[PDB]
């Protein structure tokens, strides 16, 4: 068996802006195998609505999976995605930063 | 779209 | 620029917790199109692309048939691997196929392909002649015996000339108004210092479809590449795709630096600078 561990790039679908309401991404890849939990958190709490594409996978077989939320970011509100995956030892968090 | 016809390995 | 209708079958075994889940998405060029998950009381082929509802509504009941067929042979497939490979009942396992067929802009066939891999490593692939096929290993000698014998790779050429790319323009016309319309990227370049010495220019390319893009920073007119950190190219969610390309300059020097935005859906390349 080949196992690869995700790669995970948070961000919102249009340039942050406080109190305008916009798309939380997460975008998990390059993983195997399939099974994977995604967290979306607000101030480290799980939101509770969160969808996610269809899986798909890339050229090395390798899958990839977008969780989106909508949400309204503000200052103070910090954002974050929680991985688990069995490459993971602990889940891993990347939280967002709207500078990239 | 896909057409009928199965490859069992 | 060129076109391709694309497949993706997943298939993971689940012992102990009853059947296989099986899970098609299609794709033509960067949208996808279908989509069929097993994991329903009464699964369907589902449209995932709202030009998908010019076609005829026995087309949903025809794809579901074949999808839920599809899914029994992957389950007698995983269980066949498991003999091949010697391994137990115990573990859940994967196998994936990916297919399609590319065309040029006038529709004209040139490229077809049929791939199979397990547990994420490649299993067998047809040959690029589309006659023939390479087995990874020994397990997969078995299968590239069994389809030799049976003249499966004609089977296989037939539908990736044919109706893979019947198919494929037909979809192409059905969705013209989105398919065939490049989005542009909407770039911006941002400034974050780094130290006090030292800032970060980040050149933002948001919005634009097809996936394929470049973003470089040039300095003095002449590419910078072992100096920017450079994302892999994500969704936006909407059916768009976002890149973005960075570089760390010395303070007051940004007016050497400059972003080179090529995309399809531009008439000439952009030039942004701070």
């Amino acid at each position: 068996m080949i196992q690869r561990t995700p790669k995970i790039q948070v961000y919102s679908r249009h340039p942050a802006e406080n109190g305008k309401s916009n798309f939380l991404n997460c975008y998990v890849s390059g993983f195997h195998p399939s099974d994977i939990e995604v967290d979306l958190l607000k101030n480290g709490e799980r939101i509770e609505k969160v969808e996610h594409s269809d899986l798909s996978f890339s050229k090395d077989w390798s899958f990839y999976l977008l969780y989106y939320t909508e949400f309204t970011p503000t200052e103070k509100d910090e954002y974050a995605c929680r991985v688990n995956h069995v490459t993971l030892s602990q889940p891993k968090i990347v939280k967002w930063d709207r500078d990239m | 779209a896909l057409m009928p016809g199965q490859f069992f390995v | 620029g060129s076109h391709s209708m694309r497949y993706f079958y997943t298939s993971v075994s689940r012992p102990g917790l009853g059947e296989p889940r099986f899970i098609i998405v299609g794709y033509v060029d960067d949208t996808q199109f279908v989509r069929f998950d097993s994991d329903a009381a009464s699964p369907r082929m589902e449209q995932r692309a709202p030009w998908m509802g010019q076609v005829e509504p026995e087309y949903w009941d025809q794809q579901t048939q074949i999808a839920k067929d599809t899914a029994q042979t992957f389950r007698v497939n995983l269980n066949t691997a498991l003999r091949y490979y010697n391994q137990s009942a115990a573990g859940s396992h994967t196998f994936q196929t990916m297919f399609g067929c590319e065309v040029w802009a006038d529709g004209r066939f040139f490229h077809g392909y049929r791939q199979y891999a397990y547990d994420g490593a490649d299993y067998i692939a047809l040959n690029e002649d589309l006659r023939s096929w390479t087995a990874a290993d020994t397990a997969a000698q078995n299968t590239q015996r069994k389809w030799e014998a049976a003249g499966e790779a004609e089977r296989h050429r037939a539908y990736l000339e044919r109706e893979c790319v019947e198919w494929l323009r037909r979809y192409l016309e059905m969705g013209k108004e989105t398919l065939q319309r490049a989005d542009p990227p909407k770039a911006h370049v941002t400034h974050h210092p780094a130290s006090d010495r030292e800032a970060t220019l980040r050149c933002w390319a948001l919005g634009f479809y097809p996936a394929e893009i470049s973003l470089t920073w040039q300095r003095d007119g002449e590419d910078q590449t072992q100096d920017t950190e450079l994302v892999e190219t994500r969704p936006g969610g909407d059916g768009t795709f976002q890149k973005w390309a960075a570089v760390v300059v010395p303070s007051g020097e940004e007016q050497r630096y400059t972003c080179r935005v090529q995309h399809e859906g531009l008439p000439e390349p952009l030039t942004l600078t701070w």
